[PDB]
């Protein structure tokens, strides 16, 4: 977990999961709001933060398609996936500009 | 001969003489311990009565007399005849009843490989697959055979009958779906072939069945491994199939049925489909 | 410009002939080939059972001539 | 523009003209000349089912001389 | 518009024969990858048969 | 669309052209190998009858 | 694997056995003086063992089981045999070893032509130049190889094979040597083709490559040979190559890169390129001042 | 280089030992009566010496070795080795000279008819006339090679083979300012064409050759020719070939040689022709 660990891609199993923007996991590998850096390639490193369900198989995490696509994860593919902690006194977001257009027509 | 049946009848009579040389084996050879050749020649009669058997179209007659002087003649010497005679009597057992043809080709295969003789192994391996498919319906044990097959023949360099029987056992996995072995295969027989002039009209094919493959797993990655094959080879995106892959990926981003369906109507206007191809996009395309 | 349209409605029709010819020409190719390439199935085997068995022809006779 | 109609046309009637004939010609000599190895491989196949009888039939009655020998 | 149709007779024409000389480019490899292997098992019967001949009938002597 | 339907009949007629360039060495090849095959079979078997003839009168006659 | 391991372990177990059964056998040759069985019955082990164990999925100790046999049967005055095992221990090593399979490989080429046989010698010769050439980066040696190969069929007139191999030389020499061989070889294969049964039309290409080359040569050598050509083979006159070196030529005459490089370009669009085509015509612009 | 230099040299050396060989096995026959062993095994010397001579590229004395073994081998009774040393004799003097390879590749073709196999001797035949013509100039000694190994092909019905050959001698008769034979060639495998389902479209051409010969000698034979050959080839009209004999006819009719010679000239930028046809139209032209 600290150093990280080989791991599968996997679609997110439920509607709400997907609209809360977090990396669905297997209770048995991580633990729910635990932060995780997905490494897709020496220099592509992404961070998600984790939400625990019962449906998803041991090995995997459940990425919504928004999540997989920002950061090119492919179903079924393999990923490195680490420990990846804050520095709270440094990384708590103040202020945050977002761009806000309709998802669908 | 449909009026050959008195001389089968014959030679069962012929058979029965070979019993009465085992008879001999019994209790006459103990003063004749050299007619090694005598015994030789029982067997020579059980082969040519066997064969005039298979004359007379009585295959469960002509194997059984096959595998009779298979068992009498391998007495731990010439076991090359013993092989003859037992590929002879599973070639007879093909039609009518073929299960024991599956056994004796199995002991033929043995006797070749601690011989060392390997294409015929392999061909006959290929044999037992084919059997499997055309008359039973076990396809896993057709799978094993052929990656068997597939081995022997690229031990000795044989690369492509190696890759057409890949290509076959890659075909029923993506029947099976197992679609990483089909991929995996699909390209690296296109990249393959590819390589040399003589073959480089043909990777097209393969490549655009490897990315039907990719597509039928992860939509997202499908655009990511199309640009990878575009740029490996920029002679890709010319042929007809990517235009048309890429057609199909981004209408499929909209739930746009008539979009796909008259996109497949129009390439199959110009040329007849096949049922892989058919069936693979009937069961994708539904969602 | 109708004489250019007549020599071309000649010239699709020399095209239809030929094409009409080379297809049943490939077709003939196809056969024959498969033909061939069955009885070289066939030769080969043969040919390869004989060498084995003449090699072991040789390597009996000579233990014979040895027991001698 | 019938200039370029023209050109165009007089261009492609003259490239499918000669590819046609040549392509037909080239077709014509391979399927005369494919006849000569049918027949080369019959004759060798003759030849070699001929040996394997002979050498057969040979070393088997040779065993049987050497055997009646001892 | 005869013209069109048959301008759609000689594609399927010509894409079926390319379909198929492809194919018969391949089988036509395999002939010939067979014949090199036939040819160097000939060779070898022959060397090894002329060697067994001749040295037997020089020990008949 | 004509000058785009007819300058793929000139894409394919090029390739069909360029295949049948290509197997006519191949034929012509397959066809020379065939030729040495063959005069050696029967160089071999000539000689395998002739040997194996004499050999066997030489070695019947004698006693 | 069972398999595997099992295979491994009986292949141990049987070298070994060889092993004690040659020590064996130089004892008993002076103990008992059997002859010479013991030596070909502990060849007959180390094959079976080299080929079980090949089918072990090991290659390197395999091949040196083959050599090993083939030297303790050719030290028995057995030639053929040991060729025949030489290079089958150079196949096995083509995946292990290349110098090893070298060596083996040339040892049989040799004994080969000693025996007599060209064309064995010959198709030898090919292997090696490939595997030289595929794998290792150099040529000379490969060429020399290649000539030797098209000499050996040249000796047995089979005359497609040293074609293609001539070929095959003339074209890596223009790649990289000079033009000189290049020129005749091309010139001659080209020339000796206008009565083929079934390429009396093929000769075309080959010409035109011998054009470039003279084009690579100088300008008043690129017309005159154009010229000779032109007039000893009146087919090529017709030919598109000849109008396009035509264009391409009176282009650089005048100095105006516009005009070559949109011929090319053009006849690229109208026909695929070749790989080898383009890097000359690259080169001959490089040179365009 | 030096590859070449020590096998010529160790080649020298082996004459000089085969020389020996020869010379203490006669006397050996003689003082001791051996056998025959030692002849065979300067038989096998002189094989082996010219082999390292053709190896040391040196032709002539490699050759006349072989014929040396060939002579001595069939002196020891035995003729098929003899012939393949023959036959490979007259391999060696195929270059550099040819004459004696003539007479050796003769003595070859003999002692095969003698045994009585045919293709062989056909083969040796047409390759002697092969000879004749590229390196000599006496036409007539290669049309009777040509002519008997029709013969023998014709006689093995190996038709196909027979066919070339007769096509081979009429053009060569029609050359010479014979035309009878030339038509009579022309028109009985035109004929033959017919009925094949391959060769048909072919069955034109050659008749189309008669015609021109056939008119060498008048204008109204030659128009009862080639309307007599319609008849027999209904669709022979359909080819251009008869279009421009009637205007070849026409323009001769009336001492039209303008019209004659342009047509000619169209029909040779539309197809162009060999040096046969240009100079037969030539001669014809004449007058």
């Amino acid at each position: 977990n600290m150093a990280g660990r080989s791991m599968q891609a996997a679609r997110c199993p439920t509607d709400e999961l997907s609209l809360s923007n977090c990396a669905v996991v297997s209770e048995k590998d991580y633990q729910s709001g635990q932060h995780v850096i997905v490494r897709t390639s020496p220099n592509h490193k992404y961070i998600f933060t984790l939400r625990t369900h019962p449906s998803v198989v041991p090995g995997s995490v459940a990425f919504s398609l928004p999540q997989r696509k920002w950061a090119g994860l492919s179903i079924g593919q393999e990923i490195e996936v680490a420990l990846y902690s804050f520095d709270k006194a440094k990384q708590c977001i103040g202020t945050m500009t977002i761009e806000i257009d309709f998802l669908q027509k | 001969g449909m009026d050959t049946s008195g001389k089968q009848a014959e030679a069962m009579a012929l058979l029965a003489e070979a019993e009465r040389k085992v008879k001999n084996s019994q209790s006459f050879f103990s003063g004749l311990f050299g007619g090694s050749s005598k015994i030789e020649e029982a067997c020579e009669i059980y082969a040519r009565a066997a064969n005039m058997f298979k004359m007379a179209k009585n295959w469960s007659a002509a194997g059984n007399a096959f595998c009779q002087a298979a068992q009498l003649h391998l007495q731990l010497q010439s076991k090359h005849d013993a092989a003859t005679c037992f590929v002879d009597a599973g070639n007879a057992f093909k039609k009518a009843d073929p299960q024991e043809a599956i056994n004796c080709l199995m002991r033929a295969i043995e006797i070749y490989t601690d011989m060392g003789r390997f294409t015929i192994a392999a061909k006959h391996h290929i044999s037992i697959a084919e059997i499997y498919e055309t008359e039973l319906v076990d396809v896993e044990k057709a799978i094993a055979h052929y990656e068997q097959s597939a081995d022997y023949y690229k031990g000795e360099e044989s690369n492509s009958s190696a890759n057409k029987c890949l290509l076959k056992v890659a075909g029923y996995a993506a029947q099976l779906e197992q679609y990483q072995k089909a991929i995996d295969i699909y390209e690296q027989v296109g990249t393959s072939a590819m390589d040399s002039p003589l073959l480089k009209y043909s990777a097209k094919d393969y490549f655009f069945k490897a990315a039907l493959c990719h597509f039928c797993i992860d939509m997202l990655n499908a655009k990511l491994a199309v640009q990878k094959y575009e740029e490996l080879f920029p002679a890709f995106s010319d042929s007809r199939e990517c235009k048309l892959m890429k057609k199909l990926l981004e209408a499929h981003e909209e739930q746009n049925v008539d979009s796909y369906t008259e996109s497949v109507k129009e390439y199959d206007s110009i040329s007849r489909l096949d049922q892989w191809l058919t069936t693979m996009l009937l069961r994708i395309k539904k969602t | 410009a109708l004489s250019e349209i007549e020599t071309r409605h000649s010239e699709i029709i020399k095209l239809e002939n030929s094409i009409r010819e080379l297809h049943d020409m490939f077709m003939d190719m196809a056969m024959l080939v498969e033909s061939q390439g069955e009885m070289i199935d066939r030769i080969e085997y043969n040919v390869e059972h004989a060498v084995d068995y003449v090699e072991r022809a040789v390597s009996d006779t000579k233990k014979a001539v040895k027991y001698q | 523009r019938a200039d370029q109609l023209a050109d165009e046309s007089l261009e492609s009637t003259r490239r499918m003209l000669q590819l046609v004939e040549e392509s037909k010609d080239a077709g014509i000599r391979t399927l005369v000349m494919l006849d000569e190895q049918g027949e080369q491989l019959e004759r060798i196949e003759e030849g070699m089912d001929q040996i394997n009888k002979d050498m057969k039939e040979a070393e088997k009655n040779l065993t049987d001389l050497g055997k009646f020998a001892g």
